[PDB]
RNA sequence: AAGCCUCCCGGUGGAUGGCUCGGCUCGGGCACCGAAGAAGGGCGCGGCAAGCAGCGAAAUGCUCGGGUGAGGCGCAAGCAGCCGUUGACCCCGAGGUCCCCUAAUGGGAUAUCCUGCCGGGUUUCCGGCUCCCGGUUUAUAACUGGGUGGGAACCCCCCGAACGGAAACAUCUUAGUAGGGGGAGGAAAAGAAAUCAAUUGAGAUCCCCUGAGUAGGGGCGACCGAAAGGGGGACAGC
RNA sequence: ACCUAUCUAGCCGAACUCCCCUGGAACGGGGGGCCAUAGAGGGUGAAAGCCCCGUAGGCUAAAGAUAGGUGGAAAGUGGCUAGAGGUAGAGUACCAUCCCCUGGUUUGGGGGUGGGAAGUUAGGGGACACGUGCCUCUAAGGCUAAAUAUGUCCCGAGACCGAUAGCAAACUAAGUACCGUGAGGGAAAGCUGAAAAGAACCCCGGAAGGGGGAGUGCAAAGAGCCUGAAACCGGGUGGUUAUAC
RNA sequence: CCUUUCGUCUUGAAACACGGGCCGGGGAGUUCACAUCAGUGGCGAGCUUAAGGAGAUUAUCUCCGAAGGCAUAGGGAAACCA
RNA sequence: GGUGCAGAUCCCGGCGGUAGUAACAGCGAAGGGGGGUGAGAAUCCCCCUCGCCGGAAGGGCAAGGGUUUCCCGGCAACGUUCGUCAGCCGGGAGUUAGCGUCCUAAGGUAGGGCCUAAUAGGUACCUACCGAAAGGGAAAGGGGUUAACAUUCCCCUGCCU
RNA sequence: CCCCAUGAAAAGGGAGUCUGGAACGAUCCCGGGAGACCGUACCUAGAACCGACACUGGUGCCCGGGUGAGAAGCCCAAG
RNA sequence: CAGCCUGGGGCCUCGUGAACGCCCUGAGCCGGUGCACAGUCCGGCAUCUCCCUACACCGAGAGAAGACCCCGUGGAGCUUCA
């Protein structure tokens, strides 16, 4: 029922109200992640690790370091553009186009979370 | 003078003064009216049919 | 100045504040040159009361 | 466009080169110039059917 | 020597071309707020804070549940610091606060400000004070208890224009519109025939399509202009 | 109070990132494979159904709000037939006159002015008046569901415009700056690439996102930042001039 | 070698008439309704459905709906004749 | 189908030529020398001298502007030149009263009432109130102190209710 | 002295007289206490106001010597 | 019936820094033609280019839909025995 029209769409992912910011981080996770969660997809959080699929840097696994809630975007360790001084900069890689690897099982309120979704016991 | 100087004597309070109501410096205090907020003569608010052209 | 307090006893958005813009504001901003177009002078103006 | 109260300044002005229509001091309303009401501008009384 | 013309290059302006968190039309939903203080303005308020927006001295947000689920600290990247896993920020609902003027109504205002009288506890402070309706008490003294203004257009009702047209113009028309005044609501108005029409019939009102530029009016001039019936919608009547 | 439904909220929700090439990036070209009740649409380094959201369809309530049922109470209480009797709205109808309007015209409605009834065995009406018969209604008090009038607002769609147009308004504030003593009038102004990676560093100047050189990056038209025309002016290329349009 | 400068107003008057510095961008016979014609097609002594209803993937669409209007006879004021 | 442009003394934006031309004279002012600062000095600063005003270019007081006042640092514009300077920009600070408020004229208003159909209309009457920073209206001066204001802060003498 | 012009009113003060009241009691002095709120910077104009401007226009108001009647002109004090 | 001198302009130089006339850049003059008075047309006369100053003779110079006359079945105003 929601409209069609472009421009409106677009006022929502320019205007996303904070609650909602997950929508603009859910990568797609691994098989044997899946294998042993029963889901495919869920959205990033800290202290996780992640791998490429597109970019000039593809194939490379790193750590959820860096992110960008209000827009959506996100950056991992060890990958870095210098600078004309010499200090680093993080690259910005958007989740479109990753694979995460593992995540953190130290919250117990992330965790119902993923339980929530139909996955099968544990 | 016709010119110039008619304007010279322009120095004295405005005969349109901050009116308490509608924020316009256009209270005619000579007149013990505002001729913008209303106030002064009705109770209600001045509005008219010609607030602008139609 | 005998003003019979209606105009400087009100302060702010009335009798006050031409004001510069803020010093590290405008680093936050990045921007050029950031001014506030709201710039009046006594000289050249005639606050509207 | 219409909501203004736009005039010529009258003739033999001069100064005012034409009979465009300002208002008092600025020209506009006239169909033929900037921001002003359209020629003929199209509007929903149209027929649409055949 | 000027150059002249054309062309290459550069700057000076930014049309073209492209892109759009903007407006515009439509249809459909929805469709009153107000003395428990409106709408409308004026002021303040963040660490460093100008405008907007939000906020009201309880000033960038207070409480409680509900959802949400790892970052948040607006527009808007700086310095510095904090909130967050004892559930943040956000969103929903419920509350709490909620300055001043303002129909503003204690009284006064060319002051968005000053200033009384009662009663309350009492340090801060809190309640009440034009025109009316019905009660207390004396039969004029105060006291108990409840019509005002705004809102985009729309609606109802009184008052009431010229411009032009008639190729002039005065009757007429333009026209009960532009506009004035009052008064509402989300719709208003109106609503149960002293109705029609006509061979003895129909059965509130309203709007839509026709009837129909027909009837009929007027220097018979421009022009104005029905009703009845039929066809549709919902059709409620006390 | 309770139950049911609806609204305020978030939630579920398929299929490839497989191979080769180009490409800074694949969302491109070729090949290969798959869901579809979901190929509206949007995003992501380009033109992606299967990378991400959303979509078709389905699901969510503490607490509120709306609607319905479930609840309680009060009042007034025979029906028909025949006869007799009674009631049934005033300056109101109506009339004369003046005025107003509507087609209402010798015919309508309203008001002022003056008169002025009947009232049940009453009255009115049935295109001039009057009379006669025939036909149909009952005012001078109420009150009323729905069927229609509209966009301050909210969803949706569009043979509406792309920044001198589109409503004035797309921008740091727009009825804002401002012009006016005043009612009022009323502006201008979009684009750095995807990531500031905003040119570290070395020389000139005091400085200027200034010069130069280097560096980032596909590309620097790198802040005055997309593309970049002319009117213009400057350097150059090619002709070409002081006896002449 | 041959050659009065654009547009317009105008008998000609354009050259002593007017408006014309250059460049770029904007910018002016449209809408409705009626009447009448042409062209085109569908049907035909008929034509035509409006307003409107029902069903539908929902303004598209299909069915229904002559309501009505024009033609189908004219004359005159009428009684009427036709 | 908002539809093809050279004009419409068209509109809007850019830029031409006259062109570095006019003007930066005219109303009785005028500077000079030496030193300093700073990149840069006729223009800013220091010294001396000199000319002019001198019932005003001096001195003190309003309505108005609203920080135009002061301190510190600056110069792209802003200044009719320049400019180290400024009423300009940028960073900070700054007005205190026992020695206007009250009353009242011209008048005015708000209400009660007299009309207006109504009114945001008029209103002769009555009532209540507004109406002067030069009208009237209790009472202080002196000295002294900060860059910035003072009969207000420090001291003495007071003074009025 | 002039007037066919006769030249504002309140509040605010002070006093006088008569009534009632209580006996304590000051318009005396002495000691003590208090006295809202708000105006308060600057400029008054050949640069601070208006006239679109750092404008020979207007809007003000009031106030040393000599020479000289002089606020005339000149020059010079203060600045 | 004219003359001399002085201040500020006007001269020049540094700095700042406009607007008017513009179909044009092609315009020298003289007769002629033509809307009956030309920059281009016709026929002659000449006419090297560049720069500065003074002059306003011309450019039918610029300034302003002529203030006059008349027209429009155009206004406004005034008056009366319309």
């Amino acid at each position: 029922m929601i409209s069609s029209k472009p421009s409106k769409q677009r006022k929502l992912v320019y205007n996303l109200p904070n609650h909602l910011r997950y929508k603009l981080l859910t990568a797609r996770l691994s098989e044997d992640l899946e294998k042993q969660y029963g889901i495919k997809r869920i959205s990033i959080r800290k202290g996780d690790s992640v791998k490429l699929m597109r970019g000039s840097q593809v194939g490379y696994e790193g750590k959820v370091v860096e992110v960008d809630r209000k827009r959506g975007r996100v950056a991992i360790e060890g990958l870095t553009k210098k600078k004309a001084d010499g200090t680093p900069v993080y690259v910005w890689v958007h989740a479109s186009k990753v694979i995460i690897t593992k995540l953190d099982t130290g919250d117990k309120e992330r965790m119902d979370a993923i339980e929530r979704k139909r996955k099968m016991r544990e | 003078m016709k010119g110039t100087p008619s304007f010279g004597k322009m120095n004295k309070t405005p005969t349109h003064v901050r009116c308490r109501r509608c924020g316009r410096n256009s209270f005619n205090a000579r007149k013990g009216y505002c001729a913008a907020c209303g106030f002064g003569r009705s109770k209600k608010i001045r509005r008219y049919s010609w607030q602008n052209k139609k | 100045k005998h003003k019979s307090l209606g105009k400087k006893l009100r302060l702010g958005k009335a009798l006050k504040r031409n004001s510069p813009i803020p010093a590290w504001v405008i680093i936050k901003t990045q921007a050029e040159i950031r001014f506030n177009p709201l710039r009046r002078n006594w000289r050249r103006n005639n606050l509207k009361v | 466009g219409k909501r203004t109260s736009a005039l010529s300044f009258g003739i033999n002005l001069g100064i005012a080169r034409v009979p465009r229509v300002k208002g008092s001091g600025e020209a506009a309303l006239a169909p033929n110039t900037v921001g002003g009401r359209l020629a003929f501008p199209p509007t929903t009384e149209k027929r649409l059917v055949e």
